[PDB]
């Protein structure tokens, strides 16, 4: 308020607070300077001594003489509104659009609790996304959690901001009034630079639908400590969007390579010994918890999608980061150089990518008959023809027969078109026609996974 | 003010006594010589004195005091043309009291105080004004070096001295609100003055390279990274940038590097000439140099000057080239001191901060519109090093995924013989789909089709590469054979110049251009050979060949016609036989 004020011991980042009692570990508090401006500083670690409070920002300038501090605010959190559903924010939770504040309706502990097992509802139910074969071969299921593995340097961000704006789930091909639930894309990145926060916002805005999402978007630069809290704000604003109201919600985080990098930094100066390769022994723990957001609960009826999107440096499925997700969320959508190289977009490769849980999507009775099927079929056509092109590096191609030699061309008719998909938007419906199509290209009566009625009625 | 003494000295660091109000980072004097000091630590009312040069000769009970100011560069006209130390010292007056040694004690100015200038006035006494508007005009050789407001000043004028040379100390404006301007103005170092605003980039950093600029590229924001064990070429990548980069000021400061490296851009730049004057070239160049030898901490000031000076002349309004030559051992100097303050540190020992002041420096800059309303870019292309070969280690990674475009430089590539050769396996810019307006007007219309089908071979040829060691470069046969060998050439020719050979070392894009069309052809013509019924074997053996071979090095002048000459050859000699 007023008070506790006569801090000694600064060095860096860390900083230690005479005799306060009043404070509470997870705490958050006012710095004031010799020149009237604040900063702020997390609540960790106190005694009957001190208290330690951590420097946000910079500590360019500060003084072993006074310079008191300030509560602020029990356990810190922020409220809810539905007002918020078109603007932008950082970090913490300030407004970045330029129109004034928030007013509540809540508050809401930002710890995010953990939900129950009994409560959770099987998934069944389906999503559309509007790329295409991320929804014909390894579909998108509600209620589920999945990630992009990128590479280095292929593009994540764009294939990130397309399956922003695109998705609109259709209830209509299972039977039910339209207007019955509305969708809400709940969108936070991070180290983002000059650079990529414009990409977003250019985007975003063109067509517009800021006016239907949530932006958060903690800088690169920033301070890296919001950048912690940063991503459990919007999963908790996105709670209070499906358990109160109801809605659909699609969450994607972006980069938790970042949420790592900036991770470390953190507990490598409050202090621990880092564990395996570094990345603090709490990790799996840590990384947990930003992912049980997600799932159907019984009765209610709306849920959480999480997509996160990451880049591993080491190229890898190995080094932890990726590998530690891959036991949690489920299944993985790679992108490979080859697509990419040869200039294709958004590249998604088939094979090496597979949502574990899907069955329960896709459904005769559901919302498209065949679709399993249709599933099955192209990817194990498609590892078939892979071996040709390069085989027929070393025989030439006078010795294929006739059969086989046309699923060399089937390649080619797929990668060209089918994975290439530019700006246009497509649906679940109009992709498995596609799809049919080119597996007419191929000789009939032997496409034996798919059964015979289905063929009775295209081809 | 503040003062105190000595009361632990050993290693690069000491630490004071007796000392109280101190702000996190100040300079100060330690010694009787006086040194240059930073404070970073307290501790009841010692505090950690980090010492910037040298020390031994000390004794502990001797002077300690702070002024209080936390470090800057004092920036104005005339600057160009020199060198400068890790507190912008000009060493030209240093070598001239001293001899062939720097020596600790020494204070000079950064800005010569004796040459006085042509002064020219825009606004009338009697006027507002706000923060960074622009106020006279200094000429400076073939520049027109401006002055603003210093930022966050904002008042009336009231007088102003007319035309006629002047002194840099001297205050040639007032104000009604009693404050002064004077030439130069101080500003810190940790800040990061503002501008007006943040905007997106789109016209290409030019630079020649055919393989900086037909492949990977960069936008004028640009931010990228160039990395390489030793030997390798790092450095010498950067020559060429300062000496046919495209822009206003180049802004070459490495820190951590050899004098012999630098000491010849010094002697063998005075006698060249810029693209963009006919002048020595000489005349877009800092150089804050400071290299490995000197002391240890100002490793670590040397960098962030050199950053702020980058944004001084964006500020002017020109087009800031800055790349900091060796920013890793940056890591290795920062870190130097965390080992004797007792800091634990994160893995690779390095002090964890590796990303918070990082991540600071390159954000920064491009296309940013100015107070003044003029086009301001910050183009920078962090060079770094390794210390192993291994990318997984930390400084380097850290790089990536905080800026984009990045090029790596194969270790084993160069070991042959090429430059600057780089892996086009393993880099990949970023910036490439936002260049598209400018190229397609100012270059060729088509040009970016005709690029990414020659993507279309190079980065498809390791399709084959890899079974070529699976089986050897037989029972590959033709249509085969015929890529690995277009390929092969793509790269014997296409990408390999040098900073060495007398011509043929910058390029324009436009005869670049040229070059690439052939290859295509002779592809498509090639495909149409065998497809025909003759073959490649002989097609290698083709005298046409290597006229294609030794093609790059004729220049410019030459250019279209050598060129057009191939346009007739080609269709001839492929027909024909
Ligand atoms: N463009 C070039 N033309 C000719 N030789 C080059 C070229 N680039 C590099 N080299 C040669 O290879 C060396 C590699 O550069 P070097 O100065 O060792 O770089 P660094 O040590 O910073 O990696 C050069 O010194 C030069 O001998």
């Amino acid at each position: 308020k007023k008070e506790y004020t006569g801090i000694t011991y600064i060095s860096g980042p860390l900083l230690f607070v005479e005799n306060a009692k009043d404070l509470a570990y997870g705490a958050i508090v006012d710095i004031k300077d010799g020149t009237g401006r604040v900063r702020g500083g997390q609540v960790i670690e106190v005694s009957e001594e001190y208290a330690v409070i951590q420097v946000f920002e910079e500590t360019t300038g500060l003084d072993l003489a006074t310079t008191s501090v300030s509560l602020v605010e029990d356990v810190a959190r922020l409220g809810v509104s539905k007002e918020m559903l078109g603007r932008r924010f950082n970090g913490i939770g300030k407004p970045i659009d330029g129109l004034p504040p928030i007013t509540p309706e809540k508050r809401l502990p930002i710890t995010g609790l953990p939900l129950n097992p009994v409560a959770r509802r099987k998934p069944e139910q389906f999503i559309q996304t509007g790329i295409s074969t991320i929804d014909v071969m390894n579909t998108l299921v509600r209620g589920q959690k999945l990630p992009i593995f990128s590479g280095s340097g292929l593009p994540a961000n764009e294939i990130a901001a397309q399956i922003a704006r695109q998705a609109t789930v259709r209830p209509d091909l299972s039977g039910e009034g339209e207007k019955e639930e509305p969708f809400a894309v709940v969108f936070a990145a991070m180290g983002i630079t000059q650079r990529e926060l414009s990409y977003f916002i250019q985007e975003f805005e063109r067509t517009g639908a800021l006016s239907r999402s949530v932006l958060f978007l903690n800088k690169a630069d920033d301070p890296t400590i919001e950048r912690i809290l940063t991503p459990r704000m919007a999963l908790t604003v996105a709670e209070y969007l499906a358990f109160e109201h109801d809605y659909h919600v699609l969450v994607i985080l972006t980069d938790m390579t970042n949420y790592c990098e900036a991770l470390r930094e953190i507990g490598a100066a409050r202090e621990e010994i880092p564990g395996r390769r570094g990345y603090p022994g709490y990790m799996y723990t840590d990384l947990a918890t930003i992912y049980e957001r997600a799932g159907v609960v019984e009765g209610k009826k709306g849920s959480v999608t999480q997509i996160p999107i990451l880049s591993m440096p080491d190229d890898d499925r190995t080094h932890p980061i990726p590998d530690l997700t891959g036991y949690i969320t489920e299944g993985q959508i790679q992108l490979s150089r080859e697509l990419h190289r040869k200039g294709i977009y958004p590249p998604i490769d088939p094979l090496p990518s597979l949502s574990r849980l899907m069955n329960n999507g896709v459904g005769k009775g559901k919302t498209r008959e065949d679709h399993k099927q249709v599933s099955d079929q192209l990817y194990s056509a498609y590892a078939n023809g892979v071996d040709i092109r390069k085989l027929v590096a070393i025989i030439g191609e006078d010795a294929l027969t006739e059969n086989d030699r046309r699923y060399l061309q089937f390649a080619d008719a797929f990668e060209r078109f089918f994975i290439n998909q530019g700006q246009q938007n497509r649906s679940i419906e109009e992709s498995l026609q596609i799809a049919w199509a080119l597996l007419s290209m191929l000789p009939q009566g032997e496409l034996k996974r798919i059964s015979k009625d289905h063929i009775g009625k295209y081809y | 003010m503040i003062q105190g003494v000595i009361q632990k000295i050993a290693g690069p660091a000491v630490i004071a006594k007796g000392m109280l109000g101190a702000r996190m980072y100040d300079i100060c004097k330690v010694g009787e010589e006086g040194l240059v000091g930073e404070i970073i630590r307290l501790d009841g009312d010692t505090a950690f004195v980090q010492v910037y040069e040298d020390t031994s000769g000390l004794k502990v009970g001797e002077p300690v005091v702070s002024t209080g100011l936390p470090l800057a560069v004092e920036l104005g006209p005339g600057m160009l043309n020199g060198i400068y130390d890790g507190i912008q010292r000009p060493l030209e007056r240093i070598r001239e009291k001293t001899g062939i040694y720097i020596t600790r004690g020494v204070v000079v100015h950064a800005l010569d105080r004796e040459k006085k200038w042509a002064w020219t006035p825009m606004v009338k006494p009697g006027d507002e004004v706000r923060g960074g508007m622009v106020l006279g005009t200094v000429p400076e050789f073939g520049f027109t070096h401006k002055i603003l407001v210093p930022p966050d000043v904002r008042g009336r004028v009231k007088e102003v001295k007319p035309a006629g040379e002047y002194t840099v100390e001297e205050p040639v404006v007032v104000l009604e609100d009693g404050t002064e301007l004077k030439m130069y103005h101080t500003w810190p170092v940790r800040r990061a003055r503002p501008v007006q605003r943040k905007l997106d980039p789109n016209t290409p950093f030019l630079t020649g390279m055919r393989i900086l600029d037909v492949l990977f590229p960069v936008a004028m924001g640009g931010t990228a990274a160039i990395p390489g064990p030793f030997g390798s070429g790092k450095t010498v990548t950067q020559q060429s940038l300062a000496k046919w980069s495209n822009a206003d000021v180049v802004v070459y400061v490495g820190c951590g590097e050899r004098g012999n490296e630098m000491t010849d851009v010094l002697v063998e730049f005075p006698e060249l000439t810029d693209p963009k004057t006919g002048g020595p070239l000489m005349h877009r160049t800092v150089l804050i140099a400071n290299t490995s030898n000197m002391p240890v901490a100002a490793r670590e000031a040397s960098i962030y000057v050199g950053v702020t000076i980058a944004e001084y002349f964006r500020d002017q309004g020109f087009s800031v080239a800055l790349m900091a030559d060796s920013t890793s051992r940056w890591a290795e100097a920062l870190r130097e001191i965390s080992s004797r303050l007792e800091e634990m540190p994160a893995e690779e020992g390095y002090p964890p901060y590796l990303a918070a002041r990082l991540a600071a420096f390159y954000e920064r800059a491009g296309k940013v519109i100015t107070l003044g309303g003029e086009e301001g870019a910050v183009t920078i292309v962090g060079a770094v090093s390794p210390p192993g070969g291994d990318m997984s280690e930390p400084v380097t990674q850290s790089t990536l995924r905080i800026v984009g475009a990045f090029w790596r430089l194969d270790a084993s590539l160069a070991f042959r013989r090429h430059f600057p050769a780089i892996n086009w396996n393993g880099s990949y810019s970023l910036f490439t789909s936002a260049l598209d307006p400018w190229y397609r007007e100012n270059v060729a219309e088509d040009y970016p089709e005709l690029r990414d089908a020659i993507s279309e071979l190079l980065q498809r040829e390791a399709g084959l590469q890899e079974i070529v060691q699976l089986v050897g470069p037989d029972a590959l046969q033709d249509a085969e054979r015929l890529v690995i060998e277009v390929g092969r050439i793509i790269r014997e020719d296409f990408l390999q110049q040098n900073a060495y050979h007398e011509v043929d070392a910058y390029c324009s894009m436009k005869k670049a251009y040229g070059i690439m069309k052939m290859i295509l052809a002779f592809y498509k013509e090639a495909e149409a050979a065998i497809k025909r019924g003759v073959s490649i074997d002989e097609i290698l053996q083709l005298p046409v060949l290597e006229r294609i071979g030794r093609a790059r090095y004729v220049s410019e002048e030459e250019f279209p016609a050598y060129f057009e000459e191939a346009m007739k050859e080609i269709q001839g000699a492929f027909k024909a036989l």
